[PDB]
């Protein structure tokens, strides 16, 4: 069985019940549905005016959580603490102190000040957790080494980003999600062959980019508007895209020779983030930063959505002047519903997800290489991707929310 | 060196010294070559008796290295290539001895490649008389040849095939030679060997190609049956060796004049040849006017084709689509050879009457975005090529340069607009290799120079493509960054003048961005943006202090290729009459020639004396040529340290008391040959080949 | 199977062109070049493989030495390959400052026939795809690269190839030797077919101290140096024994140092210490001008055109003579035209234009500052990839036959050592 969950692609709760649970990752693509904070129309757009709810999976047996990211952390106290949970949850610690990173800034974003339609579900939209609860759900985990055996359940090292492993279980079922060819340690897909059941739900959302491009084309057009006078805003995590794009940044002020501009860095954990890795980071924007403001800086804000964080401030503040400019580096977030309560935008929105996840050809490199029993996937990367005519799904069941399937 | 000669012959065969330098050697060589043609080879080898010891001692001593034997083999045959110089070395049995069993070819050092190629080009150098052809018949010395055709070594094979076209052509000037080559070469096109119908091949290619007269037409009657009966062997054997062949063959119509089962045996070769031969054969067959019309069309609707199960796939037989779809590697070569070919066969006269170019253009641009994405699949089929053919770098460099010459061709303004619509689409493109950037701005510049005022809908996609320039200024290669200047410095000569290039040029950021790029880490971005700022300031487009900036990058800057630049934007301010540089011509001459002098580099002060002569051509005063150059710089680079820049200066001087002492044209002959001219004189090789002070070869 | 034809250096050093053909992907292992040479013979043989881009899939320099890359802009650019050229990065950028004064030997060595122009080289190098070390680069859906660091010079990289299992990894030019410099070379047990090595010191500090005792005993007795060297050649290795020493026992007496084409050591020293302290997984040395060599005293001087080619070097060289305190150092081959050649040959008497003898009294030395891997290391290497054959690429032929007994003997490997155009099959 595997009883799935969140039928979002990359933020899956797949609750395979054997009771194991595959990830537990939280949607948060129902903040975008909602006025900012810093039911109403705004451009054509109807907006629920209250504290943004979160897409919870649609739990007192599941005792065993596989956390696999930070990304994919974020759903951790709605369903460990708050909800009757006894159990626990295992990762490794460059994973959960970048989590927690995330979850703290979370609930600093939104204590600080405390397609509707198309919803797939609003009865199980719920408000956000609390301090405490993140604490006692960050309690619960075990930390566990790479590649060492908790049913035998073994997390392996993945290539995403700094912690981001993938899970297989013995009796066999294995499991992947966020992983990287090109890269953080490279993905031990060795163990991976032997399999008889194998899960994809972490791949690229922008199939069609390749991720050394988009990271050129962030540069590039960051450089050629902080050349222009104007900032940037690159709405990010603490944790995250940020340091593929800040390790990519330093080379890019050492080669084509952009210097003289003060990268910013702007999170209540940040600085508590960066020893994971010019770059002068302030740890809010009231105090020190508003009198260290240089006119051609470059903001790296908090939260994507665009609605929580000091992004928001931007983007009421510089959302006027063709100077300034946003770049939208996360493959999560829609580059235009996030933007929608500010569409009179005359500021240079720009879309360039860096996705550094398993495009489809190394998709089908690595199952060939496998050779799985059977695989178990989304039913987006089953079926071609609705905005393209290719032919880019896994040729080798498939699942949805609240989709019970059994192998 | 002739005082010398005898010791450097007693040195080589000495086996007390170390090996000689295969360099020394073949210099030896060159020089001997050179001397054995204005001068009788017989008076040379009875003036100079050591060479004859040279060659007894070859053919005595056993223990030669193998370049003191190549070197001798190779010498024997410069000499021997008269007929007296032949008999007179046989009158102790020496090349008899030399080329037969007593020389290198009954020993060991026949194992070397060295020696076996140096045996090829003595024979080759000798075979040139009638006796050298008695010699090379009664000896076997043609059955040598015919093993080494199928040598390990391709410098050998492929000289021991030429050695045997050139015995055949000179033979029949049917002999013995004449027959007994020809007769191998008929064997080997019905063996069932590859490599021997490979050799036969490029036989006949050679042999066809090289000599036009009744016994060519001869041969090719009586061989072209074998020649056809090829082309039913399963696989094709040496299916490019055949086609050059037949190209060969077809581009002489004395051949098709014989009996018509040439253009019978190209047609089938259409037809039967693999899809990777018959793009060659069908190009080369429409390259020519000679064929029929009948076999020209079908030779051109098997190069269309590849671009035709595109056209009939996408916009919304199986020998080729078998061939685009059975995987990345063939459809990227298939696609890459069908748009080379068409770039062979677009410029020129013996092209087709009805040329397609709407459906060409069509098609390339249906590759192009197949590669870009938004190619809607009209099929299967195009699905498969917009997934086959999606990202593929190759087939969009060759798509990109088809589309490069398609520009020639002239059309309506919808070919135009449907042209750049996907040059600037692989332009923005953020997946675009830099290469692929390359391409298409060279692609887009020559689609924007065919539109005859610029013409209509183009100045809309000059504020369309500047967003675009600016965008790839900014790029974190050096390559584009370096390509967006070359495509502005390409552009702003061509419309600089115009006034929708600068209405809209300063209406962008390019500018502000290419003065930026003069700090930028690389020499080349540097040197790149410094012609892009000066033909972007010969047209009155800076957007003042452009001089300092430039001389300080004449005087301090720490690398060659912006100061070579620099002084190249000057050479072309001084010439073109650019107002920083002709408010005051004395004083930005002056101002220039102490940077110009103080280099370190040899471009740079060649530039300056560039830059003295576009000065005196401006002149014609005197006074004004007192100056920190003009008479004084010039003094001091006639005794430069380097040849181009001391001749700057010998030259410009040719064109005042002191200029009377200098005897101008004496220095210029001294300043016109080599500097290796005193090292690479005979006399010099000799003295470094007896060198015995001593002190191995390296990497440089 | 697998086909190798080293297209213009098997068996002897200069115009390094091998070629590697596996499954389905053909790729030139080098561009080389030779001085001497100068028409059409200083470059490999291209007409053994024909077109080019349809043709070859990859094309690999090893480093920026000028005979693994001298053809370069020329068999890219006269003979038509459009395609990716995989060099590591610091070798991208000493190499248009390399073949930019090889341009300047042949415009004067009137051997500018068939020869790459200035353009022609800048064209050249934006065809480069530069890799990073230890990165695995694709260049098809299933052939892959992958540089290494070899430690010779500065960029020389030890590149694999690979399609599937099979594979064969080019090391050219390595060094083993850890110095007072760039390092050693490292490459995994990636146990491939083929390992094609080089041979240059087949039958193979003491130099180290001795460069500073030769230049410290002739300029405290007045007399001057000259070292002549190419642009960023083994000159910036030089320099900082130069500084180090000069710390230690400093005499303050003048070292000068010019090229035009670059800067001192800095642009060298920008690339230097992050290739040899991250990647491997000066107030003493002052500017020259070309008058400033008619000062009296001691003096150390650093020469724009190495091997004593007719330039910069020639000059200074031809103006210290008749001193015996004077002295110049060789690090190089000087090759045969070349008054190096000559001067460390045994000659003495030297002719130039007219009859001008010149009576060379200069103390003469030659200190061969090149760090190619021994006879010891390239066994280590060998042991290091644990291949499956060894192919021999660089280096003279009779040495090459004792390394092939060798290696042959101790390690049980098949060792081939193919003359140009000599195809071996795997
Ligand atoms: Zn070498
Ligand atoms: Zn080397």
């Amino acid at each position: 069985k595997l009883y799935c969950l969140s039928g979002h692609p990359t933020l899956p709760c797949n609750v395979l019940k054997f009771t194991i649970m595959l990830d537990c990752g939280l949607d948060m693509t129902s903040t975008l549905n909602f006025l900012p904070l810093p039911l109403k129309e705004c451009s054509g757009h109807v907006f629920v005016d209250s504290v943004p709810e979160f897409c919870l999976p649609e739990l007192s047996t599941v005792d065993v959580i596989l956390i696999s990211n930070y990304h994919c952390m974020m759903a951790l106290p709605y369903i460990t603490e708050h909800t009757g949970f006894t159990g626990t949850v295992y990762a490794t610690e460059p994973t959960v102190q970048i989590g927690r990173l995330l979850m703290e800034e979370l609930v600093n974003f939104i204590e600080r000040v405390p397609p509707l339609k198309d919803a797939v579900e609003v009865s199980t939209w719920r408000r956000c957790y609390t301090m405490q609860e993140v604490n006692s759900a960050l309690s619960k985990i075990q930390l566990v080494g790479y590649s060492q055996k908790i049913v035998q359940v073994t997390p392996l090292s993945s290539g995403y980003a700094l912690g981001s492993s993938n899970w297989i279980i013995q009796s066999k079922v294995s499991y992947v999600s966020g992983s990287s060819l090109l890269t953080p340690q490279p993905m031990d897909q060795a163990s991976l062959k032997n399999s008889d059941v194998l899960v994809l739900t972490g791949l690229t959302q922008i199939p069609t980019a390749n991720p050394d491009g988009m990271v050129g084309e962030f540069c590039s057009n960051l450089a050629l508007t902080v050349r222009n006078g104007g900032n940037v805003l690159v709405p990010c995590y603490p944790s995250g895209v940020i340091y593929d794009l800040l390790e990519c940044l330093y080379q890019y002020i050492d080669s084509a020779g952009l210097s003289s501009v003060p990268l910013y860095f702007i999170s209540p954990v940040a600085n508590s983030s960066l020893e994971f890795s010019k770059l002068k980071h302030y740890p809010s924007i009231h105090g020190d930063f508003s009198n260290d403001f240089r006119q051609p800086c470059v903001v790296f804000t908090g939260h994507p959505s665009l609605r929580f964080g000091d992004v928001v401030h931007f983007m009421e503040l510089w959302g006027k002047s063709s100077l300034n400019t946003v770049i939208f580096t996360e493959p999560d977030f829609s580059y235009l519903e996030a933007l929608a309560p500010y569409q009179p935008l005359a500021m240079k929105c720009i879309y360039c997800p860096i996705d550094t996840r398993l495009n489809f050809i190394q998709v089908s490199k690595l199952l060939k290489e496998v050779q799985p029993l059977h695989v178990v996937c989304p039913e987006q990367y089953t079926q071609p991707p609705p905005a393209q005519s290719h032919r880019m799904d896994l040729m080798i069941p498939a699942m949805s929310y609240r989709r019970a399937e059994v192998l | 060196c002739a005082q010398l000669l005898p010791a450097l012959c007693a040195v080589l065969v000495d086996p007390r010294q170390p090996v000689a330098d295969d360099t020394c050697l073949e210099k030896l060589l060159d020089w001997f070559k050179t001397v054995t043609e204005g001068e009788s080879s017989v008076v040379l080898l009875q003036e100079h008796p050591c060479l004859v010891e040279l060659l007894s001692h070859v053919l005595k001593v056993q223990d030669l290295s193998s370049g003191v034997l190549s070197f001798s083999l190779r010498l024997a045959g410069t000499f021997a290539a008269q007929e007296n110089c032949f008999q007179y070395l046989q009158q102790g049995e020496l090349l008899p001895g030399l080329f037969g069993e007593p020389g290198p070819l009954g020993r060991a050092t026949w194992a070397v490649p060295t020696v076996r190629s140096g045996w090829i080009q003595g024979l080759r150098s000798l075979a040139q008389h009638p006796s050298a052809l008695r010699f090379l018949a009664d000896h076997g010395a043609v059955d040598t040849i015919f093993s080494l055709q199928g040598d390990s070594s391709l410098f050998v094979a492929s000289a021991a095939s030429q050695l045997l076209v050139h015995v055949l052509a000179l033979s029949m000037r049917w002999p013995a030679c004449a027959q007994k080559i020809m007769d191998h070469v008929e064997e080997s096109l019905c063996s069932a060997a590859t490599p021997k119908v490979t050799q036969a091949l490029n036989v006949l290619t050679t042999t066809f190609g090289r000599c036009q007269s009744p016994w060519t037409e001869a041969l090719w009657v009586r061989l072209s049956p074998r020649v056809a009966c090829l082309l039913e062997r399963d696989p094709i054997p040496a299916a490019h060796s055949f086609v050059d062949l037949l190209l060969c063959v077809a581009r002489s119509p004395v051949f098709s004049s014989s009996d018509g089962s040439l253009w019978e045996t190209v047609a089938r070769a259409l037809s039967c040849l693999g899809p990777t031969h018959m793009g060659p054969l069908a190009l080369g067959i429409l390259k020519l006017e000679h064929c029929p019309q009948a076999l020209r069309t079908q030779a051109f609707q098997v190069l269309l084709q590849p671009l035709a199960c595109v056209l009939k796939a996408t916009v919304q037989d199986a020998t080729t689509v078998d061939t685009l779809l059975a995987s990345k590697s063939s459809c990227a070569g298939l696609l890459c050879r069908t748009l080379a070919h068409l770039e062979e066969l677009q410029p020129l006269p013996q092209r087709p009457s009805p040329w397609p170019q709407a459906s060409l253009l069509g098609a390339t641009v249906t590759v192009l975005r197949l590669c870009d994405g938004s190619a809607a699949p009209a099929s299967s089929v195009g699905g498969h090529l917009c997934g086959t053919l999606a990202g593929c770098v190759r087939v969009q460099r060759a798509a990109l340069d088809f589309l490069g010459t398609l520009s020639q061709g002239t059309g309506p303004q919808e070919l135009v607009t449907q042209a750049l619509a996907v040059l600037l689409e692989c332009l923005e493109s953020p997946g675009s290799s830099p290469t692929v950037l390359k391409k298409a701005f060279q692609a887009t510049l020559r689609w924007l120079l065919s539109s005859p005022d610029l013409g209509p809908l183009i100045p809309q996609f000059l504020r369309e493509l500047f967003p675009v320039l600016q965008k790839r200024l900014c790029h974190p290669c050096w390559e584009v960054r370096d390509s967006a200047l070359e495509f502005l410095t390409q552009l702003s000569r061509h419309w600089g003048g115009q006034a929708d290039f600068r209405c809209a040029l300063l209406a962008s950021e390019v500018p502000q961005l290419a003065l930026q790029l003069l700090q930028d880490p690389e020499s080349y971005v540097r040197a790149s943006a410094v012609t892009a700022m000066g033909q972007l300031s010969s047209q009155g487009l800076h957007a003042q202090s452009l001089f300092l900036e430039l001389l300080h990058i004449l005087s301090v800057d720490s690398e060659g290729f912006p100061r070579r630049a620099v002084m190249q934007v000057f050479t072309e301010w001084l010439r073109d009459g650019h107002a920083d540089a002709a408010q005051d011509t004395e004083q930005f001459v002056a101002t220039v020639l102490q940077a110009a002098s103080r280099d370190l580099d040899w471009e740079v002060r060649a530039q300056g004396l560039e830059l003295a002569l576009v000065f005196l051509g401006q002149t014609l005063a005197l006074r004004a040529l007192c100056h920190v150059g003009l008479f004084d710089f010039a003094f001091c680079a006639l005794f430069d340290c380097d040849r181009p820049v001391a001749q700057k200066s010998c030259d410009l001087l040719l064109f005042l008391a002191m200029l009377r002492s200098l005897d101008l044209e004496g220095l210029r002959s001294t300043l016109a040959e080599s500097s290796d001219h005193v090292e690479k004189s005979p006399q010099s090789l000799l003295q470094d080949m007896l060198a015995t002070g001593g002190f191995e070869a390296d990497c440089y | 199977e697998i086909r190798v034809t080293p297209l213009g250096a098997g068996q002897d050093v200069g115009r390094s062109c091998i070629l590697v053909s596996i499954a389905g992907k053909n790729v030139m292992l080098d561009c080389g070049m030779h001085m001497g040479f100068n028409d059409d013979r200083r470059f490999p043989d291209f007409s053994y493989i024909t077109r080019l881009t349809d043709f070859l899939d990859c094309v690999i320099i090893s480093h920026f030495h000028l005979d693994h890359c001298g053809a370069l802009p020329y068999f890219s650019e006269m003979v038509g390959y459009d395609g990716p050229i995989y060099m590591t990065h610091p070798t991208q950028a000493i190499c248009p400052i390399l073949l930019e004064d090889y341009r300047k030997i042949a415009v004067d060595k009137k051997g500018e026939a068939n020869f790459f122009t200035s353009q022609m080289i800048k064209d050249c190098m934006k065809k480069v795809v530069a890799v990073h070390l230890h990165q695995t680069v694709q260049v098809d859906d299933e052939l892959e690269i992958k540089a290494y660091y070899a430690g010779h010079v500065l960029g020389a990289a030890m590149f694999q190839i690979k399609v599937g299992s099979e594979s064969v990894v080019y090391t050219g030019d390595y060094n083993m030797t850890p110095d007072r410099h760039l390092g050693a070379a490292w490459i995994d047990k990636c146990r491939p077919n083929l390992l094609i090595t080089e041979s240059t010191y087949a039958t193979t500090r003491c130099r180290e101290r001795d460069f500073l005792k030769k230049v410290h005993e002739t300029v405290e007795r007045g007399g001057k140096v000259l070292i002549p060297v190419f642009a960023l050649g083994r000159a910036q290795e030089l320099c900082i024994l130069l500084e180090t020493f000069w710390e230690r026992m400093n005499l303050k007496v003048p070292i000068y140092f010019s090229t035009g084409l670059t800067e001192k050591a800095n642009h060298y020293y920008k690339l230097f210490i992050p290739w040899t302290n991250q990647k491997i997984r000066f107030k003493h040395i002052k500017a020259f001008d070309r008058a400033f060599a008619d000062n009296p005293g001691p003096m150390v001087v650093f020469a724009t055109p190495g091997m004593l080619h007719a330039g910069q070097s020639l000059q200074i060289f031809r103006k210290w003579a008749g001193n015996e305190k004077n002295m110049v150092i060789m690090p190089g081959y000087c090759v045969q035209g070349t008054v190096g050649h000559k001067i460390l040959s045994g000659q003495r008497k030297l002719e130039m234009e007219g009859r001008q003898v010149l009576e060379v009294k200069m103390q003469v030395e030659y200190m061969s500052f090149s760090a190619h891997a021994d006879a010891k290391g390239i066994m280590q290497l060998v042991g290091q990839a644990e291949p499956e054959s060894v192919l021999l690429v660089h280096g003279e032929a009779k040495k090459m036959e004792f390394l092939k007994q060798k290696i042959e003997q101790e390690l049980r490997v098949n060792c081939y050592m193919p003359a140009n155009g000599e195809t071996v099959t795997l």
